[PDB]
């Protein structure tokens, strides 16, 4: 099985400012989507394929990174990304790191 | 009146980096006989401008790779790769497809 | 010198990729049956012989086989000659009448249960005033209940009025040489080792492919193109769990469907020239349409592709085979065709098994549909006629197609499950080695000449 | 004898040998690029979508120096910004298929460049010709 | 635009089994598999199956075999042929599988795997 | 800068100037000539009309000594009692809608004379290379 | 800008065309509740 | 109008008719044009 490991764990910053965002995986040669879940909100796509982006999604967002490294860079922190995020390869999900205010 | 607007404003660049100014037409800039009629200028302050780029993704005959062109249509880009220290200065877009000839607003670029 | 001056030239060899529509080429020997038993065997092209098949030396070219086109467009046209041949049968509305059906004359255990109903009812003569009281018979799966008494309807009549077939036509495949027009070739790969994508580092020239068998099997793949040596397993991400794995083995399964009632036709009249087929009576004994393969030679299969899919993943993996979890009636069972009758096989005595790293037949159990929604549009049907006498062909299997189980676990097996799906997945098993390219000549080169004035 | 198969090549015989041996024999894909009630009209779009783009590079090779000569030199200078390649490799290194990729940029500047150099080169034929 | 419409909240005992519908609308039904995504807290989420919906034909999870069955209903009316209906039936629940249950869909987008869903239904929560 | 798009005009970019503006730039007219279930038909129509009437005027010009030069002169004299104007004018003075008017009863009796102009000319040519 | 043929005569229309637009608001109050009566085999019918 | 018949002379040429095309041409069309123009008349099923 493939299993996905997310670095930060709770990465609390500031708006304004930019984050980022490492996920391990353990099976090289792969996609990777990132998807985001508000509190007591229906979770939304953020980037499939590594690089690319969903339907309405502003170009602060931004992920890079390929083998076993996956990045996702946010620049421009708003006062609504402070949500968690969540890593995804064809089934199985990383447990989420959490974006909280300082 | 067609709009050329100029992004951004002025950049402070450092020597080496790559920088890139944009300009954006009213409407596509390319033409039937084959070429694309999108031109970019050099003017130092106190000076006549001097033609950089023409037949954008073609250099000239003086200029080398410190420059570039691309884009598509509505959408034109031009890219210093390498800065100098004469790279400084207010570059222009200008387009050659339809009467008139409008000029952009006009990007200064000076050293930190 | 350097003074280096432009010279064209025109008919020059360079390809790229691109898309066109291609035509038939129906073989020669195939026109003596006369006027369509078949479709498309006068509508389009008579074919040539010994096409040009000719090497491309120091050559590669990428493939694809996944994203490929020609078979989006040869499953668009199927489709549609599929349509040519039922606008002219005769449309079957006024058989949705309330039936009556009981048992057929049978013995009828407590344990098996009724396979053929009866079903007597009422239909209009040629004449527009008096109305036959006419009988049939009719498969369980083709009659519900209207809900004292037991009286049924069609199950089709609901939302569909639909067409017969007419039986001077035949469902059999014909071979099928799809040919490129003018200015374009056909690419053929002719590596022995070649999966999905990749490049080819033997290609080959044609300009019309090799006898293509339009069938229609879900699993198990019939009746085509056997591969060189091993026995290769192609897919997408191998790590995806949504895109079949279409395993296409070396040797040829032998496989024996039939069908043992004799099953006597009658024609029964709707009207003026409109004539219905129904099933009447059954002579001899009620017997079960079921399928055999050797155990001895579909064991040894199943042998040579749990070789060769523990090259994908690892060794000391315990591989192991399902039967199909869920879905409808013609994707948990081999759904072919077989002389004019449509069977619905049952693959549970065969993909049932588990495999560690250190004479007789089978029987599978079949069953029979008359009316028949295949490629699953809205408003369609088709009431395939019965046929006299015991029916019975000899097929290969040739191919699965498989899928794999998706798990979340740290667990060691794998088990497979066939499943037929889209029918497109069936001609991408005879559309692997063909690209169409587009000749793009008048080319242009410097050289040391200047038109001289 | 005389006559054999072997360097008798057929269609695309030459696709993956060096420029100087595909401009050896240019006429084989030359030939075979015109001849070789639903689906009557997917052989009329499979016709008449043949006949049209023959007949386009047949004109834009027409309004070029080059009827139907099918090998003709011209007088644009090559400028090295388009291929700046040396002239001694790319008749004996490449192929046509390696060059197909290395130029596709720069047509529409060389096939715009062709008609005027032409059409240049044809009113001063007549203004030679108007004088005397 | 593309709509997934669940169905509502539930009370079920130790022992029952749920049902919980997924109405789609919006697009042509018969062309883009139907995923089924547990969200559990303190797991994270966890995947249970796709269901290609122009025959039915399904694929579970390796731990949830046994207990999960998907049908659907197409819709049979050329008046209005886009929409329809996937279902789930969770058999035999525990008082540790109370979580939420979302079902999903692909993009429509080309470059784009089964998995990485676009459009989302409300979520259902159940509890045990 | 070079390269402009005040005198690089377009389709029919010249059609009230005078001739002797209009001959500087005929391909631009002449390169849009050929590329630009029942409205599928409406479609093959069109096409089929499109290639046709090309063909038509690259007969019509081929069969004269003008393959596809664009621009030639030929050996028919200029009877005065076709046109019976000035030379000096009819290149700066009128424009071709206005020739067009002037000489439409006198076509078919140049293109007659076209063509046995041409033949006159092409055996004649043989028989200059045969004796030699 | 209005315009026809001879004005003088009385069987052609004046296609008047006018320069600014009049903005018309045309509705229908009634709910008008829609249901499908069935008229055989896979042939719905609309009625109100 | 006026079709240009035009002599051959010194002209012999084998001619057939038994075996002749453009007869059986001839049969093949005028039967799909006799079905042409019955598509849009009534069917007459309920005489029966
Ligand atoms: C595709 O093909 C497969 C392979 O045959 C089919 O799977 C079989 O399905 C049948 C029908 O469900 C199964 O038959 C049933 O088996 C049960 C288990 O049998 C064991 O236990 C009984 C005692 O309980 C022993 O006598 C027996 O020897 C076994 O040890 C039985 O319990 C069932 O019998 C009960 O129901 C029947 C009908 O009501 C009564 O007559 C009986 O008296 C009793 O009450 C029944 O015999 C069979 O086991 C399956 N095969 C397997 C699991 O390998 C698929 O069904 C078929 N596909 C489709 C779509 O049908
Ligand atoms: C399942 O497996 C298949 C193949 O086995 C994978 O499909 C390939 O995926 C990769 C990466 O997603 C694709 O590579 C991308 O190609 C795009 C198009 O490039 C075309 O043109 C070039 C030049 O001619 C060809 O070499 C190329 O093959 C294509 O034909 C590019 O636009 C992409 O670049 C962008 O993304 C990368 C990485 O994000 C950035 O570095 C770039 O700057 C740019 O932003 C990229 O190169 C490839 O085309 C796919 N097809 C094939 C046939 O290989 C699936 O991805 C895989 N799926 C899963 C879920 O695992
Ligand atoms: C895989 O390929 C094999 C190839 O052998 C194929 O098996 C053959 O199928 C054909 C037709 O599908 C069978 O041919 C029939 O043979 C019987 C007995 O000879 C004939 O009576 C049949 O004629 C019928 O049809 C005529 C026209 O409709 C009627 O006028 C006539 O009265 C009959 O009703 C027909 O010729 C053939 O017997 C088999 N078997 C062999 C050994 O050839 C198999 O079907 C293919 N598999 C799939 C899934 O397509
Ligand atoms: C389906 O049901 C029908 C309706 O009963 C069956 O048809 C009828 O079967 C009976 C019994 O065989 C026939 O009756 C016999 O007729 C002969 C000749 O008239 C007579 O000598 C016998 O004494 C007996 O009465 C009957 O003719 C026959 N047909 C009709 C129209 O009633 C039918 O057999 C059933 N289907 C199958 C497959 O058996
Ligand atoms: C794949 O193989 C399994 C065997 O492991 C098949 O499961 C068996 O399916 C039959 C029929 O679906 C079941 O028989 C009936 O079960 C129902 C309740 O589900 C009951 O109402 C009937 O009286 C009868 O008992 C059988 O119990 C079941 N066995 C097991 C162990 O699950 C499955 O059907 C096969 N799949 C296909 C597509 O053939
Ligand atoms: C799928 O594979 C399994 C595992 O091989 C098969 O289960 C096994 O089937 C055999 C044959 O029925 C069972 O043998 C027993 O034989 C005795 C004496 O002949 C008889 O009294 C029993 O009633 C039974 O037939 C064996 O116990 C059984 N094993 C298990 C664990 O269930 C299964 O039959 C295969 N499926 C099909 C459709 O063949
Ligand atoms: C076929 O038509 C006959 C003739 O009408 C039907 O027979 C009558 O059916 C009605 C309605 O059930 C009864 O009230 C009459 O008593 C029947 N008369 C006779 C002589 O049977 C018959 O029901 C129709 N359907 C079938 C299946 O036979
Ligand atoms: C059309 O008729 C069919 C046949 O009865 C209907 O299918 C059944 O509908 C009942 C509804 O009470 C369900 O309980 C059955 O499970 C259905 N059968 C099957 C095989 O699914 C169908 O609902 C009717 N309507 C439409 C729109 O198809
Ligand atoms: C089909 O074959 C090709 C070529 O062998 C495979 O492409 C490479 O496979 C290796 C094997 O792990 C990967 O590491 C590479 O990333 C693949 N791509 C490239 C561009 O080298 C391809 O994986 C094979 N596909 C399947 C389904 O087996
Ligand atoms: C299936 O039933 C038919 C009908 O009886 C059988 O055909 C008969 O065959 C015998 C001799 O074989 C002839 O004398 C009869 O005239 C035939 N009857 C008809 C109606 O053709 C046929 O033989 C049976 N099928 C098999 C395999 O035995
Ligand atoms: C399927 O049926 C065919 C023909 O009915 C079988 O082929 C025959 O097999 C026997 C047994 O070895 C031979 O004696 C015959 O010569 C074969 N005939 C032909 C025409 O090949 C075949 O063996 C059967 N296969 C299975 C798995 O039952
Ligand atoms: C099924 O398999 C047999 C065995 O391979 C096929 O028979 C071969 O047919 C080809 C076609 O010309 C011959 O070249 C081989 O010599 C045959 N081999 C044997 C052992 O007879 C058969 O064609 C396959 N297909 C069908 C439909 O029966
Ligand atoms: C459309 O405009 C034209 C040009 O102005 C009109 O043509 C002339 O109009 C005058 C006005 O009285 C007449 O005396 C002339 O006889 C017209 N013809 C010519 C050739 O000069 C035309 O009448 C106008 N039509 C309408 C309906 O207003
Ligand atoms: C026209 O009538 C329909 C039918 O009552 C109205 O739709 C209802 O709207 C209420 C809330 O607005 C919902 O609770 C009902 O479920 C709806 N019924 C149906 C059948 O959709 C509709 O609002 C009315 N139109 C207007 C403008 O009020
Ligand atoms: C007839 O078929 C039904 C179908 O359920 C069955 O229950 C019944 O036992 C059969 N036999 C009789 C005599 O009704
Ligand atoms: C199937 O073939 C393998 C191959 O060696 C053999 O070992 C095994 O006994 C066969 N039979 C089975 C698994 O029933
Ligand atoms: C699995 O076994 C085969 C036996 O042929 C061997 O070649 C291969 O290297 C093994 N796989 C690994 C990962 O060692
Ligand atoms: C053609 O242009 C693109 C961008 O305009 C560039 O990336 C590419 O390298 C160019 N092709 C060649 C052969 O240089
Ligand atoms: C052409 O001929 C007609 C009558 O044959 C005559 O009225 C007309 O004036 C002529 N055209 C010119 C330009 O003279």
């Amino acid at each position: 099985e493939i299993v996905l490991t997310q670095s930060p764990g709770i990465l609390s910053l500031s708006p304004g400012e930019t984050a980022t965002l490492f996920c391990k995986a353990s099976q090289g040669g792969n996609a990777m989507t990132w998807y985001q879940k508000r509190r007591g909100q229906v979770p939304r796509l953020l980037i499939y394929d590594t690089s690319r982006r969903a339907s309405g999604v502003p170009d602060r967002f931004v992920g890079s990174g390929s083998g076993t490294d996956f990045f996702l860079t946010i620049n421009k922190l708003d006062r609504e990304d402070f949500a968690v995020y969540y890593c995804q390869q064809f089934e199985f999900f990383g447990l989420g790191s959490e974006l909280e205010v300082h | 009146d067609i709009v050329m607007t100029q992004t951004p404003l002025s950049l402070s660049v450092t020597p080496g980096e790559p920088a890139s100014i944009s300009c954006r037409s009213s409407q596509s800039l390319l033409h039937s006989n084959g070429h694309t009629y999108v031109h970019w200028y050099l003017q130092k302050a106190g000076q006549s401008p001097q033609l950089l780029i023409y037949e954008v993704s073609n250099r000239a005959s003086g200029v080398p790779d410190r420059f570039s062109g691309s884009g598509s249509g509505t959408d034109f880009t031009l890219k210093i790769s390498r800065v100098e220290a004469e790279d400084v200065g207010v570059y222009y877009c200008e387009q050659t497809l339809q009467i008139p000839f409008t000029f952009g607003g006009g990007t200064k670029v000076e050293i930190k | 010198a350097e003074n280096l001056w432009v010279t064209v030239y025109y008919g020059v060899p360079v390809w790229k990729d691109a898309e066109t529509t291609l035509f038939c080429a129906s073989d020669a020997k195939a026109y003596e049956t006369e006027k369509h038993n078949v479709w498309a065997t006068h509508a389009c092209v008579p074919t040539d012989p010994n096409p040009q098949e000719i090497h491309l030396e120091n050559v590669t070219e990428e493939f694809n086989m996944w994203k490929n086109n020609m078979v989006e467009q040869m499953h668009t046209d199927i489709i549609s000659l599929w349509d040519q041949s039922l606008k002219p049968c005769v449309k079957l509305t006024p058989l949705c009448v309330t039936l009556q059906c009981t048992n057929v004359t049978n013995n009828i255990t407590d344990d098996m249960r009724g396979e053929l109903k009866n079903c007597s009812f009422n239909m209009t003569t040629e004449l527009r005033d008096k109305k036959q009281k006419v009988y049939s018979l009719f498969y369980r799966l083709d009659v519900v209940q209207i809900n004292s008494n037991k009286e049924y309807r069609l199950i089709n009549c609901n939302t569909s009025a639909c067409t017969q077939a007419c039986p001077k036509v035949s469902f059999e495949p014909i071979p099928i040489h799809y040919c490129a027009p003018a200015g374009f070739a056909i690419l053929k790969c002719k590596d022995k080792k070649f999966n999905g994508t990749g490049p080819c580092p033997s290609v080959s020239t044609v300009q019309c492919t090799h006898g293509i068998k339009p069938v229609v099997s879900t699993q198990l793949l019939l009746n085509g193109s056997l591969a060189e040596e091993e026995v290769m397993i192609r897919s997408e991400n191998i790590t995806n769990n949504a895109k079949n794995i279409l395993v296409q083995f070396n040797t040829p399964v032998q496989i024996n469907c039939t069908r043992p009632n004799n099953n006597t036709r009658k024609s029964i009249r709707i009207g003026p020239g409109q004539a219905f087929y129904a099933t009447g009576d059954i002579i001899g004994d009620i017997r079960q349409a079921h399928c055999n393969v050797s155990k001895a030679t579909w064991n040894e299969t199943l042998g040579k592709v749990v070789k060769q899919l523990r090259k994908h993943f690892g060794n000391n993996t315990i591989i192991r085979f399902a039967n199909s979890s869920g879905g409808d009636l013609e994707v948990t069972t081999h759904s072919f065709n077989c002389g004019g009758e449509f069977f619905y096989c049952n693959t549970s005595g065969l993909f049932n098994s588990t495999w560690i790293s250190n004479n007789d037949s089978i029987t599978l159990p079949c069953r029979i549909k008359q009316i028949i929604n295949m490629w699953q549009r809205i408003g369609q049907c088709m009431y395939a006629p019965p046929i006299q006498g015991v029916i019975r062909c000899v097929s290969n299997i040739t191919g699965l197609i498989l899928t794999r189980d998706g798990g979340s676990t740290n667990s060691t097996t794998e088990t497979f499950r066939p499943g037929g799906g889209d029918m497109r997945d069936n001609w991408r098993s005879e559309l692997y080695k063909y690209k169409v390219v587009k000749i793009e000549p008048l080319g242009v080169a410097p050289t040391r000449c200047k038109r001289r004035v | 004898a005389v006559g054999i198969g072997a360097v008798f090549l057929g269609f695309l015989g030459a696709a993956g040998s060096t420029m100087g041996a595909a401009s050896m024999t240019l006429t084989v894909q030359a030939r075979n690029l015109l001849s070789g009630t639903v689906w009557g009209i997917k052989q009329l779009q499979a016709r008449v979508l043949a006949v049209e783009r023959y007949l386009r590079d047949q004109q834009l090779l027409g309004i070029w120096g080059c009827s139907g000569k099918l090998i003709c030199c011209t007088n644009v200078p090559w400028n090295s910004s388009w291929s700046n390649r040396n002239l001694s490799e790319i008749w004996d290194n490449m192929t046509w298929l390696q060059w197909d990729k290395e130029i596709s940029n720069y047509t529409q500047i060389i096939y715009g460049l062709l008609e005027e150099s032409q059409n240049q080169q044809e009113k001063n034929e007549q203004d030679l010709l108007a004088l005397d | 635009q593309v709509q997934l419409v669940q169905s509502g909240a539930v009370i079920k005992t130790p022992g029952s089994s749920v049902k919980i519908s997924c109405r789609a609308s919006g697009y042509n039904f018969r062309d883009y598999s139907i995923h089924w995504v547990r969200l559990i807290p303190d797991k994270g989420f966890e995947w249970i199956g796709w269901i290609k919906p122009l025959w039915g034909a399904v694929s579970y999870a390796r731990q949830l075999q046994g207990r999960v069955s998907m049908t659907r209903q197409l819709s049979q009316d050329p008046d209005d042929p886009d929409w329809g209906v996937a279902y789930m039936e969770f058999s035999g629940l525990t008082p540790a599988d109370t979580a939420e249950y979302f079902c999903v869909r692909r993009g429509s987008c080309d470059y784009c795997g089964d998995f990485p869903w676009q459009y989302w239904g409300q979520g259902t929560v159940v509890v045990v």
